[PDB]
């Protein structure tokens, strides 16, 4: 079965993406004109404070809250549940593969870092290791109203029917215009409000879901 | 051809002497007490605020604008010591708002976030102020503004230094209106409620976004129409985000939380259709050659010593070099030609008291800096103009008006850095905040005042003296430090920079060390408009 | 053509009513207790420091003003009010000094004298508030600027507010440098003794001007050199007319006397090389149907009364006519088309709360008088903004941000004057301070404030019955009372005329009958300059 | 910095479902009808004339231009339908005359070819419509024009509607002697004999060239010269290209052949010191995730239906990305902000009826791509504009006339698609014909005329039924058919794609797949130009 991961290679991971974000940095100022200007170094430094960053990863089922903090030295204190790592590190090329180069407390390690989508991969000599970012709900989430003010020609799905989502639920002529709704939602209908031949107005609801 | 060898600046300081010591150890205290003092503004209105902050599913404000910026991106916050002590048992951190530069999507951006865990968001005159000032910074340096509105009404009791005045609460509407005219893009994020006043903040923007269950826009809260109507009404039922953005048509874009509103500006900003172009040459960067806890060690706590304000010029520049202009005639004012990360810059600064020969060195390079479209840092360090019976007969007098009228008309891009005293009308000289600089930062042991303490007291102790011995009376030594102590006290207390920085007189006590690190960053930002040409009025001959 | 007939506003009041012989005497009642109040700000620093003014051959600073401009010219006095019980135990009438508009050697000059009977000539803060006021009206309007220098240094314990901010003292030479590079020319005459740091003001001058044994300029005074060198100097010593005039070169006229200073003033000017042009176009003035001892009857003291704003319209233009617009649509604005002695205003004024069909009237009819060139005046009633649920539901925050965004971009000259209360961010939309007027008067009936005092007992008392009905307690009519007395005091105390004008917040309580003249001669001033073409934001729409 | 992720649009349409069956077999019927009248168009006046072109040396004018532009270029041909059965019973292929925008030696150039096949290259009404909407298409996009003359004389019976109005033919000398002010060249390759008008299109040009023993020039002809003077000479004689090449000097570079003309065009491009310059941003291009037939079966023939307009967003943009700008507020019409080809693009399309909430929208989206700079894609699918006595009332006129204003007042490269119906006054609020855009395409789907079919039919039987009733004759059912028959078909037929391109109302036709591409080649022309600032009129509030 799989096993959880390690604090550390979770450090390993949240650094991989560090980086990552840094070279779209670095490839965006090798196109602008204002070039060696301030800003371009992805250092986090805040004027007399410093900055945490708190971000999830989600490690098979559950999910882990590491603070980042942003060293002046361009180190990180990553603390995972309560234990503080310091964590170093950079990125190199050999050929057309990315290395992850680490040191956390001391210890140095070498990982190649792919990051395809939304799982981080960790490829070590001791195994291999995915990380999955989480998705939020406004990238993820991709009743209904009447359209103008019409008579219905058609119904189609009474109580206890279930549509998925992109189905016709209702046909109705306003001015003559045949408008087909369809279902943004998705479940169970629990109420049709508007019988076949009866006449429907402007943003009235049409059906329901309980 | 740019590739030979050139002298730099720069001495390796005593660090075995015992004045290094105790300079370096007395500018070590004031920098801990900054960074324990910003510690604290940091938290904001307490940990009873942030709790029912959060429990509304709100992001802090700290946080959201970690969430806006792009990642990993340098924070300029400016003002961060707004209200410190400025009312009497109210405690406002950082004015009650946040205001800043970041990088959004590539671009500079000011950012103006209302803090609601203090004191409801409401409005203070002191939050007025440091508006205001953020708004002609993005205005001056062609900034895209960005506001986080979270209001809470402006406050009662204070109501006169909020409502009426020029620059009062209404000229941020001003200030939105002109900029919009000017392709300078506003966005309104409304995350909390704006309330009959505030209302026009999102209301005037050029893209809006409001955030659903918890964003709230109205004219009349819901205590004024039961009072004039007598309807109860709530607050989402009135003016909520399904109401805005689907039948009045205020907000124009729709956000379910927090994370996708700033999404969202995110996506605004990325869609603005702007392209950074510098007119000034940029050099590859470099390195000063010495670090900056020599510049703890350098400058020190103490005014009454002197230093060479020429081993602050090799902190701070790119590679430690500097072409000095005029270097011998009136060595008490030192110009010269530096790179700061690349971006050309001509330094002035200051070694003692403004003869009329400094005046003119002054002039003279101030012209060369309008003339070649070069900017301009000021450091000031001054004590005074020069006394004496001789130099008022010189005309010591049109020689500084001269560096006045010149520092005045001048259109380059000038930041002004107070690294030790400010006294006077020297002050004036050196671009002061009067003389409409970008920015103005100010070092933790600098004095601002119209005079020192001890010029105040002893001037005053003489002519008192003149004055009773004209009387008849006996003015002996106590009768003296009667006199002088609380002449002494109040300029020491009301020449802080706590105090000058409670007030938005100056854009923030900085450390010294990141002293070069926020330069750059300053630079960066007032490049971002076109340089115009200048042109000088009369100068007085 | 220009010859048929055209019908006219006004009605003949009945003079006979009850509410008219009320509401003129009450009005007389205000502008009598106005009188005698400007006549004893009139004489100054009272008898004494007037003998020890005339004891030493200096024209008293009225008479000085008096001797300065044309014979029989009209002066137009800015901000007599300022410093009226500013200040705790401290009496300064007139802030200090006397700034105005006058009419020298034919061309309209600002002008700006130091009364030195009062306190020295000492600079309060309300005196750098009052000249960097009398400073921008010169550089808005195109005006030469004439000081009068006597000064007495800046006053010592107030000196944190007098000098390091952006609109502090210095703010002054920032004034003198940026108008002497648009060809405004500066004269300055030193009849006094500036010192120290309003020695800038006359070493920044295009021209100057100095008097001989009354007249001393110098960075540092007699106690500075005794203090700092040890040498006893006198004043003329130092810093006389003789050594400016002959050794120095601070001073480029020399004169005898004061009478000698004002004719070279007068021939400072005459050879300005200055020819006005006038871009409007201007017909045959004429005169009102209807006297202004009406104004009086019509308007009264009372703000509970409505009354109609066109018989204020008929009583102040030429010939009583005006071109009304959109006249039945939103008719709680009133807004047309008349003549103020040949000039062409579009005249917009209040009749009660704003609506939405209001707030779009008015940014019509204010693009029309931005597209046409025609000044713009303001007059001010208001009330609020009606409250109501339907009205937030229908987007009145959009339509009164239109009208606020187009009064603000626009370039027209912007006249505004509260005849009534101005409350709320009404305020706002009706071109108030912070919106940039050319001019803003008020009359002795009106009120200013963040809300009407009412308006913020009831909804406070509204608010604290919720609570405690949340809460549980007894809140009984004597607790009302106890809540309802301090809140009507503080907002009838601080919305006087009397308190918005001892601040620069007003250009001047002005008489009701007197609003006619007044706002002729504010108009000609305001066509010295120009008009440039306007270009508004993003319409919200 | 643009890394982070973002939502797209786009639905994956139920290909099974029996409604996009017919939808797509009926548009793909449109789009082989299309092909198979182009496949004809193509081949010009026949074999016989073809083969009579060929045997005198001459390239047909299809491979003139295949060997003028670079090689592999895509040829964007404009108007390919004119001339479609717009004559009784003479076939005019094409008008007569190609029209193009063409790449040469790098600079996009504007190519017009007269097809001499076709009767002779005589001009009819038509070539003379297609001729000047390619110039003024070159004016506006600051394209270089080049002419490739082969001429046969203005025709005769049609010379009315030739010769004299403003538009008519001599405006094209008018549209080349003011392009020639402006450094926008014109090229003229006399490959044919321009006879006594048409002489003025190689004479007015910045540099032309010319053909031996196959190119002649003259202002009168051999007939004319055989007519009053009675000297016989032949066209080689009077104006062969040795005559006007060595003693003339109307030609400016000698051919030996027609690929020596095009060889010689090449070099007159190359030597034009033009360099493109970009004001907008790029970004890195990508590609649609939906293929376009995807956009036959969603769009399909029958406009009763609707559709949605985002299906079609998703199908014509880079990576199928779309900023919504105020997404529910009146979503009859979808504002929004996407890229094509690396060029932003802001896109405005339709959804249905046009309510005053949905020209609110409109006029919002424009003057927020007029202030960033922006270009516009107007796609139209509009029935009307929403009748009722209620709509009436709300003023839902003076919202159509902003959002025509603010469309009129427009400077961005605009350009319209109309991918279904285009009736009445709508189609003046979306960018029609008559508000000049750059380009305007239809669909082989689409409708146009002043109301529907349906709308005349029945209004018209409503109207005759309500004054019959005042009448007393009986209006059947038959009466009503005889009524509605000839009404239908007339607004069926002279409102077809192939009736409108007849003419030069729009620039073609075009495939909806290659739509996408067809765009972006648009906008690549279309930014040739900088862009101006847009100052709009008074907005009617
Ligand atoms: C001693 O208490 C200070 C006396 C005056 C201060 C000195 S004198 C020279 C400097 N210039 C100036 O105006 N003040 C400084
Ligand atoms: C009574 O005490 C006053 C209640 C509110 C004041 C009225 S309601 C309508 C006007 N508009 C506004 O905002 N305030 C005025
Ligand atoms: C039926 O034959 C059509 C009647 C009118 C056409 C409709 S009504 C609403 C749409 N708007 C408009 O002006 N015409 C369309």
């Amino acid at each position: 079965s799989r096993k959880a991961a390690a604090k550390e290679s979770l450090c390993q991971a949240a650094l991989g993406l560090i980086l990552k974000e840094k070279a779209m940095t670095d490839t965006f100022t090798l196109q602008a004109h204002d070039q060696f200007s301030p800003f371009s170094s992805s250092s986090g430094r805040r004027l007399n404070i410093s900055y945490t960053r708190n971000m999830t990863l989600k490690d098979g089922k559950n999910n882990v809250a590491i603070a980042v903090t942003y060293n002046h030295d361009g180190s990180y204190s990553m603390q995972i549940e309560d234990k503080t790592f310091q964590v170093l590190g950079n990125l190199y090329s050999e050929g057309d593969c990315t290395y992850l180069k680490c040191s956390v407390n001391g210890v140095a390690s070498k990982a190649k870092l792919i990051i395809l989508e939304n799982t981080i991969y960790l490829f070590s000599k001791e195994g291999s290791i995915e990380i999955d970012i989480p998705v939020p709900k406004y990238l993820s989430s991709v009743g209904p109203l009447a359209p103008m003010t019409g008579t219905i020609e058609k119904v189609f799905v009474k109580a206890g029917d279930k549509v998925k989502a992109g189905d016709s639920l209702m046909v109705m002529i306003a001015m003559k215009m045949e408008h087909t709704i369809k279902s943004p939602k998705d479940g169970t209908v629990k109420k049709v409000f508007y019988r076949e031949g009866a006449q429907a107005n402007r943003h009235t609801p049409l059906v329901e879901f309980e | 051809y740019h590739g030979d060898s050139v002298a730099s600046l720069g001495t390796q300081p005593d660090l075995g002497s015992a004045l290094y010591q105790e300079n370096y150890k007395q500018m070590k205290a004031l920098v801990n007490q900054l960074h324990e003092r910003v510690e604290h503004i940091k938290l904001g209105g307490g940990e009873k605020a942030r709790a029912l902050h959060i429990s509304r599913g709100k992001l802090l404000p700290r946080e959201r604008i970690d969430n806006l910026i792009d990642p990993g991106s340098p924070f300029l916050e400016l003002s961060q010591f707004a209200g410190y002590q400025l009312y009497d048992n109210e405690e406002v951190p950082g004015g009650g708002i946040i205001t800043g530069i970041g990088r959004v999507s590539g671009v500079e951006c000011m950012i103006i976030a209302n803090d609601a865990t203090v004191k409801g968001g409401a409005y203070y005159p002191v939050t007025v102020k440091k508006q205001l000032r953020a708004q002609e910074i993005a205005m001056q340096n062609r900034l895209p503004c960005i506001y986080l509105v979270d209001s809470g009404g402006a406050y009662l009791p204070r109501q006169a230094d909020v409502f009426p005045d020029r620059d009062h609460f209404g000229r941020t509407f001003y200030n939105q209106a002109i900029m919009s005219s000017k392709n300078i893009a506003q966005i309104a994020v409304v995350m909390g409620s704006c309330t009959a006043g505030g209302a026009y903040v999102p209301a005037m923007a050029d893209e809006n976004i409001i955030v659903r269950k918890q964003g709230t826009i109205f004219l009349a809260g819901p205590p004024l129409v039961k009072a004039a109507t007598g309807e109860e009404v709530s607050a989402e039922d009135l003016g909520g985000a399904d109401l805005h953005c689907r039948k009045s048509g205020v907000s124009d874009h729709w956000a379910l939380d927090d994370h996708h509103a700033l999404h969202l500006t995110r996506k605004v900003v990325r869609n603005l259709n702007y392209q950074k172009k510098l007119d000034v040459t940029i050099e590859p960067s470099e390195e000063p050659l010495f670090p900056a806890d020599e510049l703890y060690g350098i400058v020190g706590a103490n005014l009454k010593r002197s230093f060479d304000v020429r081993e602050v010029i090799a902190r701070i520049v790119d590679g430690s070099r500097f072409t000095e202009f005029k270097a011998f005639y009136g060595d008490t004012l030192v110009t010269g030609f530096a790179r700061i990360f690349g971006y050309p810059v001509g330094i002035v600064g200051n070694n003692g008291v403004l003869f009329s020969e400094s005046a003119k060195k002054g002039t003279h390079f101030v012209q060369l800096c309008c003339q070649r479209n070069i900017p301009l840092l000021f450091l000031q360090n001054i004590t005074g103009f020069m006394v004496g019976r001789e130099y008022e007969a010189e005309g010591i007098a049109k020689d500084g008006a001269k560096m006045v009228a010149a520092v005045a008309c001048a259109q380059v891009p000038k930041i002004t850095l107070i690294i030790g005293g400010s006294y006077g009308a020297g002050n004036y000289g050196m671009c002061g905040r009067a003389y409409s600089p970008r920015f103005l930062y100010i070092w933790p042991n600098a004095r601002i005042s119209v005079m020192g303490g001890e010029q105040a007291a002893n001037v005053l102790a003489t002519i008192t003296k003149d004055q009773r011995a004209r009387e008849g009376k006996q003015f002996s030594s106590a009768d003296e430090a009667a006199l002088k102590e609380p002449i002494i006290k109040k300029f020491e207390e009301e020449g802080n920079p706590y105090y000058s920085s409670a007030r938005v007189w100056d854009d923030g006590i900085i450390d010294p060390a990141d002293t070069r690190l926020v330069l750059g960053l300053s630079f960066s930002a007032a490049l971002n408009a076109p340089i115009e040409k200048t042109d000088f009025g009369i100068f007085r001959m």
